[PDB]
C-alpha cells in the first residue's frame, strides 16, 4: 500500500479534527470581537492556543509523507501547506529568542508614544493621537514633530531589535532551504506545476519590477500634480523640481496620499457624488444596505447569503451594554458558518463597504467544498482583489441609478469623474511606489545587499529615488524608520498590497469585457451580467486547489500579473494630468532636502 | 395501529454506523425530503405488505444524498448501504433544534475507515483500530493507525450542510406470507 494512500487517509482524519478545533477558535474569537470581556479574551486565547498547538503537532506528522512520493496534486498541495515549516527548525534557544524579539517589537509599536518638544506633558500614542495629527493637520511644524518624534522615539527602540530579528529570520529561512528571509516570503507566490503554470520565487521580483516601470509615467504625473498643489499648501517649503517632504504626505508614512485630496481638488464646484442623503431620506437601515448588496450579487448569478449569515452576523453596533470592535471584517468561521461583523451606519461609504465585505463572503462560499487546507484565495492577493471589484461597480452612477439612490434623469458630469479618479489615484497609485520600495528595501536587507551601516542611508536613497519622497531631517543608523510602520514591526510581508492592486483591475477589465461594457473602464458596472459572475465563480470556487497562475488565467486569459488594466482604468486622469502639467516639472531631483 | 411515532418522534436517534431497525408487523399505517424508489407514496395508504422495516439514524445534510441506491461516500461505503434494487422510501428532515447544542454535541458518530465496503443493509459496529499501513497497530492510535469511528460535532451555528438530519428508511416487503400492514384497504 502506497505512501499517497497513507497521506490521503492521514489528511482525511486531520480534516475532521482540524475543522473542529479551528471552528472553536473562530467561534471564541468571534465571541470576543462582538462582546469584549476579560472572560472572552481568556476563551479566545485558550482556544487559539489549542489550535496552533494542534497544527504544529500535525505539521510534524504531515512531514512523514514525503512530497516526492505523492502524485495526485490535490493531496500534494494539501501536504505542502501542512508540512510548510519555519522557526521549529531553529534551536530551542534561538526559537525562544526570536519570539521574545517579535513580541518586544510588536508591543513597543502599540505602546510607545512621542512628546511634543514644546508641550512636554502632551505625549501621544500613535494609535489615536499621532495618527490624528498626520491625517488632519495642515501645519508644517506640527506635522514635523509628530513625524520625527515617532521615528526617533519608537523607531530607535526597534533598531537593535530589528537588527537581531533579521539575523534569526535568515537563519530560520536557510535552515528551511531558502536563500534568506525574503526568499522565504516570496515563496507565497511559488507554484510547482507542469506545463508552464509553474512560478519561481525569483519571478516575483522579475514581475514586480517589470510592472513597476510601466507605472512610473502615471506616478510621475500624479507626483508632479500633488507637488504643485502642496507647494501652495505649504508655501516656501517645497522645491518645484525636488522631492516631497515625507511628513506632509497625508498619513504617518506617505503610505496613502488620500487625505491630501481637499488641498488639490480638480474641480472644486462639482462636489463628489454622495448618496448618503438619498439613503437617509428613503429611511434605509443597515438591513436594507446588506439586502441591497445581496441583490447585487444575485444579479450576476451568485448565491444568496445563507440563512445563518442573517441570524449570526453583527451588522450594527449593538448599542446595549456590549463593547465591540467596529472594524469591518468578513468571517469564514468554518462549517459553512459565514458572518460579517460591521458597525454599519447609513452612509454611502458603509454602503460600498458592505458590498466589498460581502464579496469576501462570496469567495468564501464559493470554495467551501474544497478540502479544508485549500479553502483560501488562489494566493495572498486574490481575496481583497475580488472584494474591491464589487465596491467598484456599486459606486458607479449607473448602478446607483438602478437602485434609486440617484434620480432617473441624472446625468454624469465629466468634471465630477475627474474629481473621483483623482481621489482614486491618490489612494491606489499613490501607494504602489511606497509599497514596492518598502518590500524592495526589506528584500535587499534580508539578502545582505544593504549592510547594517547603510540601512537608513539606502532607505532614504530609495525613498528619494523610487518614491520621490525625501526625509525632512537627517537620520543616521541610530534610526530604524522602516520599522516605524506596523507591518515591518509586526513581521508581515508587504508585497500583497502591490499585487492585489494590480490583480483587482485585471479582474475588473476581464469582467467588463464579458459584461459587454461600452465606455472607459471606470464607469463599468458588472451588474446583471450572469456571464461575468459565472466566470468569476469558476475561479472563486477553485480555492488554493489550482496554482494561482492558472486561477488568474481562468478569469483574464493570461497567467501573468499585468498592470496595463490599472493604467487603462486611470487613462482619463492620466491624460488630464499631462495637460495639467504643461508648465510643471515632471519627475524629481533626489538632491534637494528641507534641511540641506 | 402502527408504531410509527416511536421511530419518527423518538427522542434520541442512533448513530448512522449503528443504525436502528424496527420491524413493523400486523397493524395499519397512516402516512425536509421524502424520496421513494420502488413505489408511489401517494398510493401507500392503499397497499399491503408482509413486513415494513423502519431504519433510522442521523447524518449530515451533506450526506442525505448518500441514502439512495447506487451512491458512494463515507456514509454509503462504510455506514448504511442501500441495494441497487432498493424498493422503499428515504425520509429526511433537519434536526438542528434537536440534535445540536452550543458547546457542540459529539454523541453522533460515523465510521470513517473500513477495509472494504458494506454489503447492502449490512451493519458494522466494531471499533477495531484501523491499520492503514504495513506496520501493525497494537491497539494504539497514531502511526498510520486510526480509531475507525469519527464524531460529528453539531453546533447550531453550522451551515446547513454541516447540520444534523434525521433519516428514516422504510423498506417494503412482499412475501407470499399474509400481508399485515395497510391503510384504508
Ligand atoms: C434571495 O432571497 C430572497 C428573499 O430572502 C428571494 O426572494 C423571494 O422573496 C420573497 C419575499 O421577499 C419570498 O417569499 C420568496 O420565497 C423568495 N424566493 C424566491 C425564489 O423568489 C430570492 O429569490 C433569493 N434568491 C435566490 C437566488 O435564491
Ligand atoms: C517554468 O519552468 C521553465 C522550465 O525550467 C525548468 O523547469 C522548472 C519546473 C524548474 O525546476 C527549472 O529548474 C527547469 O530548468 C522555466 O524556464 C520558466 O522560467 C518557469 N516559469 C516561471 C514563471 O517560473
Ligand atoms: C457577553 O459576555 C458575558 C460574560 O463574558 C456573558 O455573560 C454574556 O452572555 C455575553 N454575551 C452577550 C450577548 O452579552
Ligand atoms: C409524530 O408523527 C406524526 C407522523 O404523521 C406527525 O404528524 C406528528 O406531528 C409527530 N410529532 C408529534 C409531536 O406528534
Amino acid at each position: 500500500s502506497t505512501t499517497e494512500d497513507l497521506a490521503k487517509t492521514f489528511l482525511e482524519k486531520f480534516n475532521y479534527e482540524a475543522e473542529e478545533l479551528s471552528y472553536q477558535n473562530s467561534l471564541a474569537s468571534w465571541n470576543y470581537n462582538t462582546n469584549i470581556t476579560d472572560e472572552n479574551i481568556q476563551k479566545m486565547n485558550i482556544a487559539g492556543a489549542k489550535w496552533s498547538a494542534f497544527y504544529e503537532e500535525e505539521s510534524q506528522h504531515a512531514k512523514t509523507y514525503p512530497l516526492e512520493e505523492i502524485q495526485d496534486p490535490i493531496i500534494k498541495r494539501q501536504l505542502r501547506a501542512l508540512q510548510q515549516s519555519g522557526s521549529s527548525v531553529l534551536s530551542a534557544d534561538k526559537r525562544e529568542r526570536l519570539n521574545t524579539i517579535l513580541n518586544a517589537m510588536s508591543t513597543i509599536y502599540s505602546t510607545g508614544k512621542a512628546c511634543n518638544p514644546n508641550n512636554p506633558q502632551e505625549c501621544l500614542l500613535l494609535e489615536p493621537g499621532l495618527d490624528d495629527i498626520m491625517e488632519n493637520s495642515k501645519d508644517y511644524n506640527e506635522r514635523l514633530w509628530a513625524w520625527e518624534g515617532w521615528r526617533s522615539e519608537v523607531g530607535k527602540q526597534l533598531r537593535p531589535l530589528y537588527e537581531e530579528y533579521v539575523a534569526l529570520k535568515n537563519e530560520m529561512a536557510r535552515a528551511n532551504n531558502y536563500e534568506d528571509y525574503g526568499d522565504y516570503w516570496r515563496g507565497d507566490y511559488e507554484e510547482e506545476w507542469a506545463d508552464g503554470y509553474n512560478y519561481s520565487r525569483n519571478q516575483l521580483i522579475e514581475d514586480v519590477e517589470h510592472t513597476f516601470t510601466q507605472i512610473k509615467p502615471l506616478y510621475e504625473h500624479l507626483h508632479a500634480y500633488v507637488r504643485a498643489k502642496l507647494m501652495d499648501a505649504y508655501p516656501s517649503r517645497i522645491s518645484p523640481t525636488g522631492c516631497l517632504p515625507a511628513h506632509l504626505l497625508g498619513d504617518m508614512w506617505g503610505r496613502f496620499w488620500t487625505n491630501l485630496y481637499p488641498l488639490m481638488v480638480p474641480f472644486g464646484q462639482k462636489p463628489n457624488i454622495d448618496v448618503t442623503d438619498a439613503m437617509v431620506n428613503q429611511s434605509w437601515d443597515a438591513r436594507r444596505i446588506f439586502e441591497e448588496a445581496e441583490k447585487f450579487f444575485v444579479s450576476v448569478g451568485l448565491p444568496n447569503m445563507t440563512e445563518g449569515f442573517w441570524q449570526n452576523s453583527m451588522l450594527t453596533e449593538p448599542g446595549d451594554n456590549r463593547k465591540v470592535v467596529c472594524h469591518p471584517t468578513a468571517w469564514d468561521l468554518g462549517k459553512h458558518d459565514f458572518r460579517i461583523k460591521m458597525c454599519t451606519k447609513v452612509t454611502m461609504d458603509d454602503f460600498l463597504t458592505a458590498h466589498h465585505e460581502m464579496g469576501h463572503i462570496q469567495y468564501d462560499m464559493a470554495y467551501a467544498a474544497q478540502p479544508f487546507l485549500l479553502r483560501n484565495g488562489a494566493n495572498e492577493g486574490f481575496h481583497e482583489a475580488v472584494g474591491e471589484i464589487m465596491s467598484l461597480s456599486a459606486a458607479t452612477p449607473n448602478h446607483l441609478k438602478n437602485i434609486g439612490l440617484l434620480p432617473p434623469d441624472f446625468s454624469e458630469d465629466s468634471e465630477t469623474d475627474i474629481n473621483f479618479l483623482l481621489k482614486q489615484a491618490l489612494t491606489i497609485v499613490g501607494t504602489l511606489p511606497f509599497t514596492y520600495m518598502l518590500e524592495k528595501w526589506r528584500w535587499m536587507v534580508f539578502k545582505g545587499e544593504i549592510p547594517k551601516e547603510q540601512w537608513m542611508q539606502k532607505w532614504w536613497e530609495m525613498k528619494r529615488d523610487i518614491v520621490g519622497v525625501v526625509e525632512p531631517l537627517p537620520h543616521d543608523e541610530t534610526y530604524c524608520d522602516p520599522a516605524a510602520l506596523f507591518h515591518v514591526a509586526n513581521d508581515y510581508s508587504f508585497i500583497r498590497y502591490y499585487t492585489r492592486t494590480i490583480y483587482q483591475f485585471q479582474f475588473q477589465e476581464a469582467l467588463c469585457q464579458i459584461a459587454k461594457h461600452e465606455g472607459p473602464l471606470y464607469k463599468c458596472d458588472i451588474s446583471n451580467s450572469r456571464e461575468a459572475g459565472q466566470k468569476l465563480h469558476e475561479m472563486l470556487s477553485l480555492g488554493r486547489s489550482k496554482p494561482w497562475t492558472f486561477a488568474l488565467e481562468r478569469v483574464v486569459g493570461a497567467k501573468t500579473m499585468d498592470v496595463r488594466p490599472l493604467l487603462n482604468y486611470f487613462e482619463p486622469l492620466f491624460t488630464w494630468l499631462k495637460e495639467q502639467n504643461r508648465n510643471s516639472f515632471v519627475g524629481w531631483n533626489t538632491d534637494w532636502s528641507p534641511y540641506a | 395501529l402502527c408504531p410509527f411515532g416511536e421511530v419518527f418522534n423518538a427522542t434520541r436517534f442512533a448513530s448512522v454506523y449503528a443504525w436502528n431497525r424496527k420491524r413493523i408487523s400486523n397493524c395499519v399505517a397512516d402516512y425536509s425530503t421524502f424520496k421513494c424508489y420502488g413505489v408511489s407514496p401517494t398510493k401507500l395508504n392503499d397497499l399491503c405488505f408482509t413486513n415494513v422495516y423502519a431504519d433510522s439514524f442521523v447524518i449530515r445534510g451533506d450526506e442525505v444524498r448518500q441514502i439512495a441506491p447506487g451512491q458512494t461516500g463515507k456514509i454509503a461505503d462504510y455506514n448504511y448501504k442501500l441495494p441497487d434494487d432498493f424498493t422503499g422510501c428515504v425520509i429526511a428532515w433537519n434536526s438542528n433544534n434537536l440534535d445540536s447544542k452550543v458547546g457542540g454535541n459529539y454523541n453522533y458518530l460515523f465510521r470513517l475507515f473500513r477495509k472494504s465496503n458494506l454489503k447492502p443493509f449490512e451493519r458494522d459496529i466494531s471499533t477495531e483500530i484501523y491499520q492503514a499501513g504495513s506496520t501493525p497497530c497494537n491497539g494504539v492510535e497514531g502511526f498510520n493507525c486510526y480509531f475507525p469511528l469519527q464524531s460529528y460535532g453539531f453546533q447550531p451555528t453550522n451551515g446547513v450542510g454541516y447540520q444534523p438530519y434525521r433519516v428514516v428508511v422504510l423498506s417494503f416487503e412482499l412475501l407470499h406470507a399474509p400481508a399485515t400492514v395497510c391503510g384504508p384497504h
